[PDB]
């Protein structure tokens, strides 16, 4: 939330974005796909020289279908593909103990805890 | 009863997709700016490190919900300059290249109808707001791509490559899937086009006359603000101490006596922070469930035609178009509805030469003197021939069979 | 791990070991010290329980979604788009994983495509002809009818179409011939 001004360890390659002042990352003008998020449409990744690249996300290639009013496209061949999906079903079952955790093996601590109501049942 | 006329309708649906991302900072919130307060806080082991690790976990999901809902195209499609869609008119929702923030007209109305220093008040206490990853321009581009896909590729583009096809034949295919044969459409092209255009025109007027449906999208924002305000106001309570000013206590009492007041204040503020974070965690689940539902609707109603009833509008579904709204999405469902019904007398089967004839399609009807067979969802009489029925047994077991004569067209031809 | 490590905090007491307190003080002045430790540990336990309760609902929702996917994509064929993998769906296979399930969706995807010119209907003898199933295509010199998702040209016949009304009412009709297969066999 600083604007580039006030710095404490600055070198060069200072860049300003909408998410703050970025120091140490080189800025380019060729878009790519997002690898490590930064924000406000700015993404950074470690591509080639050996520096950190910061750029704007690219949504993908652009094409315009050759639309008409008497033109159609029909396939002539097909393909079979196989895809995988992963879904969780459960996690680890656990259980704790009232006295063993809060009071340990003490005997006075249990009597003192009985002052409280049913806070562990 | 058989319908004889049909009406095209347009319905709207509003769904929230995400909420604002906030973050806290205990040491500048609970303790403000002091040294003794931090030393006292050090006794409580790892509370705030956990709280800050949970709030970022909440925040990271808001940048994934929008990606799961909108980013469902691997390309970016562009509408052609040709605008001959058989009579239809998508000028109200197609992007308009006349303003720097390229958006459609209805999107502009949606943005203007939702109204959002508070940030400085948070900066007093270390609270901060983080911007979303996807800017609104990107969302507008995604919506334009999705809308341009269905115009010029039907529903094939969502399951492989994009294949162009004239709009009229696509609409004919879509009617073919709801039980009406194609020949209806081409005999009512202008009548359907005018109805669709008028239906589209009604929506902007409805949204320009202070619509009360957008409040659902508004309400959530209000709630967040309310809760946040409460948090700041919590700082103005003494919690049973002498005063709520941190420096005042240190400036009027000995440290060994001021430590107990400091402890009381710390306990109170920590409890308030816990309650606020728990509220945020509770609300995040509801927002995420709504986002998943919106993603399902987007994948089914838009990229195809869904035969599920009352899942993509009220009636027989034809298609849908998406629109982006501040922190939410708006669906426009196009629907087909029968209009004017007429009475008829029916009969299950016909037997003519000792064998019962069942209709291969549609239903038998009769106006009182002659018998016809017609498709179920529209009145269109045809003469009963052997290309419309099939034989099964002899007429002794059907409950309500009736005499009549079957044409059998081959015999006149051979004559 | 965080919950178990919380046990070391002093919580504003003399020491975090309870035996140290009850080996150095007489109980009337020891109860007040023990109270703070009890309060802090109880609060930590409450926080952990609340977090687990919150996460359980999300996991149960995911489990219900997995159950629906198993019931629909596997025990049958589902026509819902993008509910059993990208493209058209054919079948599914389940696999087990530690605390989870893995789905293998088999999908059919059209590969290539070609350009063609098409017309909505055909006028032959003043009557419009419509395709019973498929679409009309023409490579610039002849006219065929083919199925939607594959290329398989066939000759237009009265056994492959149906008539309705008269032409000049359709927006883009074109004129051609129809075979009528019965006629040659009649002679
Ligand atoms: C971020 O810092 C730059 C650097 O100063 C600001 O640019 C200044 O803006 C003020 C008011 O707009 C001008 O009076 C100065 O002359 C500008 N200086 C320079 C070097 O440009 C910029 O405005 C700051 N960001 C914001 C949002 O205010
Ligand atoms: C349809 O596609 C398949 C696969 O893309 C083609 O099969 C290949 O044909 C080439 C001949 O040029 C062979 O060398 C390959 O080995 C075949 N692939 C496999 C997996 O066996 C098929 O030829 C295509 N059909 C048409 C009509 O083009
Ligand atoms: C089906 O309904 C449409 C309108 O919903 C009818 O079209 C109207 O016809 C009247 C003639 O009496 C005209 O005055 C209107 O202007 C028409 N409406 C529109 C929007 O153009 C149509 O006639 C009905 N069909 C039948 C068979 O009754
Ligand atoms: C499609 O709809 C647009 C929107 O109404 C039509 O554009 C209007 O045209 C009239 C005159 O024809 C003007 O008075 C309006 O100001 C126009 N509105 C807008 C928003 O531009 C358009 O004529 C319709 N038809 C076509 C083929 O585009
Ligand atoms: C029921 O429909 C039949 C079929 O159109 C009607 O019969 C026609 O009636 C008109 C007017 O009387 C005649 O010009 C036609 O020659 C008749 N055709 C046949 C095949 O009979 C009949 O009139 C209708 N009945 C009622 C009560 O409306
Ligand atoms: C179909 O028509 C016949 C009439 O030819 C109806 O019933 C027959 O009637 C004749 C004399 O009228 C009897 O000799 C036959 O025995 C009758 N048939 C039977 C099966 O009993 C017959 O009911 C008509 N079908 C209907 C009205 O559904
Ligand atoms: C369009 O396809 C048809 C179908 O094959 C072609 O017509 C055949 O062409 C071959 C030689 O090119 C002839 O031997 C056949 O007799 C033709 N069949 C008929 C029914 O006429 C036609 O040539 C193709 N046209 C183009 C421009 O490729
Ligand atoms: C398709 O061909 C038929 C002829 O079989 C055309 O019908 C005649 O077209 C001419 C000129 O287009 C008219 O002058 C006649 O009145 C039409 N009817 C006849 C001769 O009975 C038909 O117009 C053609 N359709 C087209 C070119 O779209
Ligand atoms: C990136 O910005 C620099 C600075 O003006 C400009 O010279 C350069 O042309 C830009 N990159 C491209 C690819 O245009
Ligand atoms: C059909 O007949 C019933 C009884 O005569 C009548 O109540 C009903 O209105 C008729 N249907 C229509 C569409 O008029
Ligand atoms: C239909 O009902 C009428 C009386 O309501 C009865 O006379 C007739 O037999 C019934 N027909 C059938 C097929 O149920
Ligand atoms: C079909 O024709 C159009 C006409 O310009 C062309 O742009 C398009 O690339 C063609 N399709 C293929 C697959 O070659
Ligand atoms: C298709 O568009 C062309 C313009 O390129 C026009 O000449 C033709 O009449 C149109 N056909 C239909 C059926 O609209």
């Amino acid at each position: 939330d600083v604007n580039c001004w006030r710095v404490y360890s600055t070198g060069s390659n200072v860049f300003q974005t909408r998410a703050g002042c970025l120091i140490g990352a080189e800025h380019v003008n060729n878009s790519y796909e997002c690898d490590i998020p930064i924000g406000a449409g700015i993404c950074a990744s470690y591509q080639t020289s050996q520096s950190i690249i910061a750029y704007t996300m690219s949504l993908g290639a652009e094409n315009s279908v050759a639309y008409s009013n008497n033109s159609i496209a029909i396939p002539t061949n097909f393909t079979i593909s196989v895809t995988t999906e992963i879904l969780p079903v459960s996690m680890t079952k656990t259980s704790v103990d009232c006295t063993m955790y809060i009071c340990g093996d003490s005997t006075e601590c249990s009597n003192l805890l009985l002052q409280y109501g049913s806070f562990c049942t | 009863a058989i319908p004889t006329n049909f009406t095209i309708s347009v319905t709207t649906e509003i769904l929230p997709v995400s909420m604002t991302k906030t973050s806290v900072d205990c040491t500048m919130y609970i303790c403000g700016d002091s040294t003794e307060c931090s030393n006292l806080l050090l006794q409580y082991g790892s509370f705030c490190t956990q709280l800050n690790r949970a709030l970022t976990g909440i925040a990271v999901e808001q940048d994934k919900n929008t990606q799961e809902v909108f980013a469902q195209v691997k390309q970016i499609y562009k509408t052609p300059p040709i605008k001959d869609f058989g009579g239809f008119n998508f000028s109200q929702i197609l992007p308009d290249p006349s303003k720097p923030s390229k958006r459609s007209f209805i999107e502009d109305l949606l943005f203007n109808k939702v109204t959002l220093d508070l940030i400085c008040a948070q900066k007093f206490n270390g609270l901060t707001v983080l911007p979303p990853l996807l800017t609104d321009e990107m969302i507008a581009q995604y919506t334009s791509a999705l809308l341009a896909g269905t115009i010029t590729s039907g529903w094939t583009f969502g399951a492989g490559a994009a294949l162009q096809i004239p709009f009229a034949m696509q609409m004919a295919y879509r009617f073919n899937g709801i039980g009406v044969t194609q020949n209806v459409l081409y005999e009512n092209q202008k009548l359907i086009a005018n109805q669709f255009n008028s239906a589209i025109g009604k929506i902007q007027d409805s949204l320009s006359s202070t619509a009360s449906a957008l409040g659902k999208l508004q309400d959530v924002v209000n709630q967040n603000a309310q809760a946040l305000n409460t948090l700041v106001k919590q700082l103005s309570s003494n919690f049973g101490a002498i005063s709520s000013v941190l420096n005042d206590i240190l400036s009027r009492l000995d440290p060994p006596e001021a430590e107990v007041q400091i402890d009381r204040l710390i306990t109170g503020r920590l409890q308030s922070l816990q309650t606020y974070v728990t509220q945020q965690l509770i609300r995040a689940a509801e927002i995420r469930a709504s986002a998943n539902l919106a993603a399902t609707k987007m994948s089914e109603c838009v990229l195809g035609q869904s035969k599920r009833v009352d899942f993509c509008g009220k009636g027989y579904h034809l298609m849908s178009f998406p629109q982006s709204a501040p922190h939410g999405v708006v669906f426009l469902h196009v629907t087909y509805v029968p209009a004017q019904e007429k009475n008829f007398t029916t009969a299950p089967a016909i037997c003519h030469d000792g064998k019962a004839h069942f209709p291969r399609e549609g239903v038998f009807v009769s106006n009182g003197t002659h018998w016809f067979v017609t498709q179920r969802n529209f009145y269109e009489p045809q003469i009963i021939t052997t290309d419309n029925t099939f034989v099964s047994g002899n007429c002794d077991v059907v409950i309500g069979i009736v005499n009549n004569t079957v044409y059998d067209p081959l015999q006149p031809e051979l004559d």
